[PDB]
């Protein structure tokens, strides 16, 4: 969740929002180790309701999200019931585990390409185009993130762009991402430069991942 | 002497629109058949399976014409090669249908069928089914047959199965064209491009459009 302002801004300047629980648990083998364990499902469940309780009035907020790269767990399928319990209002989307698993309104990728299958097991990354014609499949798709921006890159853009365009189920997706997380540090005469992971002595880094 | 005489052109040809030449005639083969009086007039066989397909019941519904008798009977056998797998007999009279009764004048046959040989465009496997009309002490009247194989298509979740699994159809449409004879067919035409059709890695024909 973020700043209570940004919603505010939102609202009043116009830009569809997801709104989005602070969890993950990127770093847990397997993903899911918290989030399929009762025990952390109270700590989850706060995660997502105080969020709910705060931000529901903002028309702004379109969608809700359960977090960000957790796995699939039982605890995500309990608070994606209460959402869709609570506000019948906006749809809910969760990526983790697949980006179609029964938490999910919305098929949510993470860089799915337009073309090309990536069928890693247990959790592929279907082209977008396949992957909406699936058996059974009928849920539009969204990418979460797509045409990661890391130094010169998006390579390909347009290639979403008309994939999206000629396809009615693919409507769109949120490029990654806005900013680069550079910070300024100082050389030995105060003149500022742009540091990235690693810079501040702290190890173990990911170096310019951050931008 | 019989006397035939064909009409180029009918209301049958508005419907007969086909992208293909306009010809005319008795153009497929004639021939005369016997029948008894009492005698089969029609039947419909029917291979049901469970999930895994390790067992089948091959249902056959026979009709006959004629006067209706109580020593009248059906025998269905189904037969792989020479060996006989399954056999069921019984009297004319279906069950109830509705409030005025049943076909009296029809029978259905059940067979059961442990591990059948499964037919594909892969494997054709085929068992022959022959068809009895005879009296309870086993005078035969007469006997029809078809070959039969024992195969499942269904559509489930957006896909066409066969046997249970998802065909990918490597088609041909196929008129029935001969350069002197027309649209006339024979055996070893037919055979000509079933043999050129399979070793081309086609498993599948639509019969454009008749
Ligand atoms: C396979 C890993 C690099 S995960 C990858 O890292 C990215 C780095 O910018 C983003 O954080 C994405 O959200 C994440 O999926
Ligand atoms: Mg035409
Ligand atoms: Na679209
Ligand atoms: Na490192
Ligand atoms: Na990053």
């Amino acid at each position: 969740p973020n700043h209570p302002l940004w919603y505010t801004l939102c609202d009043r300047y116009g830009l569809y929002v997801v709104d989005e629980a602070n969890i993950e648990t990127h770093g847990m083998v397997p993903m899911n180790r918290l989030t399929d364990d009762p025990r952390w499902l109270p700590a989850m469940s706060e995660r997502v309701t105080r969020m709910v309780q705060r931000d529901r009035n903002h028309p702004s907020v379109i969608i809700w999200s359960l977090g960000s790269e957790s796995g699939h767990g039982a605890n995500h399928d309990a608070l994606y019931r209460w959402i869709k319990s609570v506000d019948p209002s906006r749809p809910v989307q969760y990526e983790g585990g697949g980006a179609d698993t029964t938490a999910t309104d919305i098929i949510c990728p993470m860089y799915a390409r337009v073309d090309e299958d990536q069928p890693f097991p247990a959790v592929p990354k279907w082209s977008i185009k396949k992957w909406l014609s699936l058996p059974g499949e009928t849920r539009p798709l969204i990418l979460c993130e797509y045409a990661h921006a890391m130094g010169n890159s998006l390579g390909g853009f347009a290639k979403y762009w008309q994939a999206f365009r000629q396809y009615p189920r693919l409507q769109g997706g949120f490029v990654w991402d806005w900013v680069d997380q550079s910070l300024i540090k100082y050389d030995e005469n105060g003149n500022p430069w742009s540091a990235y992971g690693g810079d501040f002595g702290d190890t173990p880094n990911d170096r310019q991942f951050c931008m | 002497r019989l006397a035939v005489m064909v009409l180029r052109w009918s209301d049958g040809s508005y419907l007969e629109d086909q992208d293909m030449w306009r010809m005319s005639g008795i153009f497929r083969d004639v021939s005369l058949l016997h029948k008894p009086t009492t005698q089969i007039s029609d039947f419909h066989v029917a291979t049901r399976f469970n999930d895994d397909f390790s067992r089948a019941v091959l249902e056959a519904e026979v009709q006959m014409c004629g006067e209706l008798r109580d020593y009248l009977r059906v025998t269905v056998s189904l037969w792989q090669g020479e060996t006989q797998v399954a056999s069921g007999t019984a009297p004319f009279g279906g069950e109830i249908i509705d409030e005025r009764g049943g076909y009296a004048d029809r029978v259905t046959l059940r067979l059961n069928v442990e591990n059948p040989k499964l037919w594909s465009a892969e494997i054709p496997n085929l068992y022959r089914a022959v068809v009895e009309l005879h009296t309870a002490d086993g005078t035969l009247i007469e006997a029809e047959a078809c070959d039969v194989g024992f195969r499942e298509v269904r559509i489930e979740n957006g896909l066409l199965l066969l046997n249970g699994k998802p065909l990918l159809i490597r088609g041909v449409n196929r008129h029935e064209h001969h350069p002197l004879h027309g649209q006339v067919m024979d055996e070893q035409t037919m055979v000509q491009d079933i043999l050129l059709m399979k070793q081309n890695n086609f498993n599948a024909v639509r019969c454009s459009h008749y």
